[PDB]
């Protein structure tokens, strides 16, 4: 129950439960498959 | 992009990668397997330690120099002291095993040299004395050290003459046994998978060795100018599908 | 660092040995990295020993 | 003895056989690990569990 | 539910009262196996003997004390009680300890209540109103050195601010590293020849730090902190023999030497009533 | 969720542990690519490492 | 014609027969079982030597005399040196096991005496010094010898006072732990099956013992007239469902 | 009504109403019937 009118006044947000490290761990242009050779 | 050339073998808790392989040999085209009931005789249930014995043990390294004649290890002897493989070995009456052997030797594109890596089932050695002199136990159970074919004749030991395979046959014909070459220009490792080969379903691991692994320089090592004149050779071996049976008190063996 | 809770050791040795080509010399180096597997869990947040201060900063 | 680009480099010697390249314990919150991003984040939490990935790039 | 059924005379070959205790069992014998009984009902459920109930009331687990005074020229705040600290633990006081050690492993959430009262043992014009700040300093996180260190910023560490005379209350989930807390541990932290034995090595919970936020007034004020702990969501495994001798140390089973006989001697014979 | 799957001996031409870090990627290698593993579950969600939680006290 | 009285336990390559048993206790009514995945944490495949470790080891015998106070063994310590069980123990980082304990003591229908045989999960001992003196490692790792409660206090050792269970609780209440009596007039053996009890799924076998087995004379031994005044007590124990994990170099432990 | 998000913050648990002393009072391997002889 929100007792207040504005959105800033609500409690903390709830877990992204998004999670996708590939923008950080695999930003390569041509896709690399694990097990296939790195450099062909 | 798979090449015959790069390989990974993972066995137990240990992994080997080679980026310069030349395929791998599987003796007699058979892969190690456990002992089927139809072939069984001893009524005892066997023990299969699995991953604690079926991992890769790297023996101490050898040094190939221009004067090297070749080295010889016996199995299961070479592993008589490796981790739990060895304990199991001394503690059961009977045991059985296959192996993956990986011999390693890297150099550069200026070196030349070529080793023969061969597995000989039942390699009965000859006494250098001739006649019917026997080869004492200790001499055929060198352990991880193996036998150094360029060491001197000793008394009660085997002959160490390379053109004769330590038994009255010519080096040239060893190629009838499962084998692979390490030619610095091609190759940097050799891998052979050994299935269990015997005339009985299971045997004693201490009174009888069932294969000798032999690494022999054939085209002499030739290093580039002002290079150090030697390369180390390393042997890593992994028991596979090992089974032990008839547990008890723990064998005591000569020396 | 807890004892009961300790994780082991990591070592590295020559398996055969490094070999340099002709006309080349000296030491070569390895770079080493560390990251966590997708396996990883971290819990019970607290303050880091890695940062402290003695007076408030100002502009 | 003072922070340098050189403490990122593990040296290798040509022609040594059998010998040891480096050693470290695995207290990820201390010692070598401590300034790495992993080490640095682990320090915001009290407990960790999971697998680590250690890689070496040859130069 | 019947507490006793009706049962009459017996002349059988089936004797429920003869057993062999050597077996380790306690055979479930009832009044009606050996006398003639009448029906009666239980009228009772055994509600208040549930382990959640047994361990579920607040018990005092710790009393500490800090003072508000001029820190000018104090070389060791910790030592002046300018801010004490407590090595969280649950065996320092014994009423609750004997209760928990009736079990080997125990798992529960904790609800803490902290009461703080002030004392002014020497001449003051008044009673000041102090705010206490208790911080959770788990192991690996900077521990406070002065009563007003950067540590107290507590940007990542839960802290509660309440007034002396009031009470603070919050609840912490089960923070154990394993599946349960060990009430006992017959081990070491490693195979060392001289390492300590016991749970001291296992119950590594870190400590909790208290301080007054107020600067000093002209008089000195003693604030005494009492921490109460209530187990909620209790789970207990493997019952053990109750504690008979007195306790000597947090975390070891050790009892004092030349202790006194714990079994009351009869005033009379074995035959005495 | 499985934290580790069961995996046994390997003798392949497919080596997931050899990579080229020069590329800028961190290849997602797991325990089961290089030792023999058994199944285990995560039992955990990563709740308390959410940025809302990290900056939210 | 089955009696509670006669029994046979066959485990591995070893069998025990008792013709005068008093049923058998299974701690907390649970039988030893392997570690399920849902409960697993370490990702390593475990090793299950089976019949080579799950057999019966008979520890050296004790002598009950009229002055005996009782003996105490810790598990897995007591077995730290038995055959391949012990090797596995020193060689893996973690291991887990349940046991069958069989305590034996026979006499004649003229003797009297009664022993309590009890298993205590997590038996943390007390220092006889009091205060917060610790009990050094060696003292809580007596090996097959176990601890002799009628031996003298030693320094760094535990207290050996029987009315207090070596921990501040009364002998009389040990009956809350799985236990069985050996009453010469009834019984001649005691058998207890111990499931693995811990707060973690698998643990170290050397830094933590998870049960102490305790044999305590309670009704003093009384031999017939002009009989020798003593009886031997023998303890035989068999690991069951053992699993080892995290193999490596081989622990080195104090003393 | 829980006012709080985390489970630790809820009140005491509610009676097991489990109750089974046999793991403690009768951990024998072969079942003993009351009335039948203890040792056969
Ligand atoms: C502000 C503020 C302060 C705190 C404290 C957080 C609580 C942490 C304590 C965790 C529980 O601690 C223990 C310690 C020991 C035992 C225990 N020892 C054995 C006898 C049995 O149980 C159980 C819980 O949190 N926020």
């Amino acid at each position: 129950i929100n007792y207040y009118k504005d959105a800033a006044s609500t409690s903390s947000a709830g877990q992204s439960l998004s999670m996708d490290p590939s923008k950080f761990t695999e930003p390569v242009k041509d896709l690399m498959l694990k097990g296939a050779p790195a450099l062909n | 992009g798979y090449s015959d050339r790069v390989q990974q073998i993972t066995l137990g808790n240990s992994t080997i990668t080679t980026q310069e392989a030349a395929n791998a040999v599987v003796c007699y085209a058979e892969w190690p397997e456990y002992l089927p009931d139809v072939d069984a005789s001893d009524v005892n249930k066997t023990s299969k330690p699995d991953t604690s014995v079926c991992r890769f043990y790297t023996l101490d390294s050898k040094t190939w120099t221009t004067g090297s004649k070749g080295w010889c290890w016996k199995l299961p002897d070479a592993l008589k002291d490796m981790g739990v493989f060895g304990q199991n070995m001394f503690f059961h009456s009977l045991g059985r095993s296959g192996y993956t052997v990986h011999v390693q030797c890297n150099a550069t594109k200026f070196h030349s040299g070529c080793l023969l890596v061969v597995v000989i089932p039942e390699h009965q050695l000859a006494s250098h004395e001739g006649g019917n002199v026997s080869v004492k136990y200790t001499f055929t159970h060198p352990g991880e050290r193996g036998i150094d074919l360029s060491s001197a004749n000793e008394v009660g030991g085997p002959v160490k003459d390379v053109l004769y395979n330590m038994n009255g046959t010519l080096l040239g014909n060893l190629l009838i046994f499962p084998h692979q070459f390490i030619n610095l220009r091609t190759n940097n490792t050799a891998t052979i998978v050994i299935p269990y080969i015997n005339s009985v379903p299971i045997d004693s691991m201490t009174r009888h060795n069932n294969v000798s692994l032999m690494v022999i320089p054939i085209a002499p090592l030739t290093v580039p100018t002002g290079a150090t004149p030697s390369l180390p050779i390393t042997v890593t071996i992994a028991p596979m599908c090992t089974e032990f049976s008839g547990i008890r008190s723990k064998s005591i063996v000569p020396q | 660092p807890d004892t009961y809770t300790s994780a082991g050791f990591l070592s590295c040795w020559y398996q055969t040995s490094l070999i340099l080509p002709p006309e080349t010399t000296g030491q070569v180096y390895l770079l080493s990295f560390i990251s966590a597997c997708p396996d990883f869990k971290l819990r019970l947040m607290k303050d880091t020993q890695t940062i402290s201060q003695t007076v408030a900063l100002t502009e | 003895t003072k922070d340098e680009v050189n403490s990122y480099l593990i040296p290798l010697n040509a022609n040594r056989q059998n010998e040891q390249v480096f050693g470290t314990n695995l207290f990820i919150g201390d010692g070598v690990f401590k300034t790495t991003l992993l080490g640095e984040i682990v320090q915001y939490y009290t407990h960790w569990s999971g697998s680590l990935r250690f890689s070496l790039m040859y130069t | 539910t019947v507490a006793s059924i009706s049962s009459g005379p017996k002349h059988t070959q089936k004797v429920p009262i003869l057993t062999a205790n050597e077996t380790g069992a306690t055979m479930p014998v009832l009044p009606s196996d050996s006398i003639e009984t009448r029906t009666t009902y239980m009228h009772f459920n055994g509600s208040e003997t549930d382990v959640e109930c047994f361990l579920g009331r607040a018990a005092c687990v710790h009393v500490t004390e800090i003072q508000n005074k001029d820190a000018t020229g104090i070389d060791n705040h910790r030592e002046a009680k300018l801010f004490n600290d407590w090595k969280i633990n649950l065996s320092s006081l014994v009423q609750l300890r004997k209760k928990l050690e009736l079990f080997t492993y125990v798992r529960f959430d904790s609800e803490y209540t902290i009461l703080a009262t002030a004392s002014q043992p020497d001449s003051a014009n008044y009673s000041s109103n102090l705010v206490v700040q208790a911080m959770y300093v788990p192991p690996g996180a900077p521990n406070p050195k002065e009563w007003d260190d950067y540590t107290w910023q507590s940007a990542s560490n839960p802290s509660v601010f309440f007034k002396v005379g009031d009470t603070s209350r919050f609840s912490v989930p089960y923070v154990g590293l394993a599946s349960a807390y060990n009430c006992f541990y017959d081990g070491y932290s490693h195979d060392d020849a001289e390492t300590q034995y016991g749970i001291t090595v296992l119950n590594h919970m870190g400590g909790m730090a208290f301080r007054i936020v107020n600067e000093h007034d002209e008089h000195k004020t003693l604030v005494k902190i009492r921490v109460y702990h209530r187990a909620k969501h209790v789970e207990a495994w493997i019952p053990r023999a109750p504690r008979a001798l007195p306790y000597t140390s947090i975390g070891r089973t050790n009892y004092p030497k030349n202790t006194e006989p714990v079994i009351k001697k009869r005033k009379g014979d074995i035959k005495s009533y």
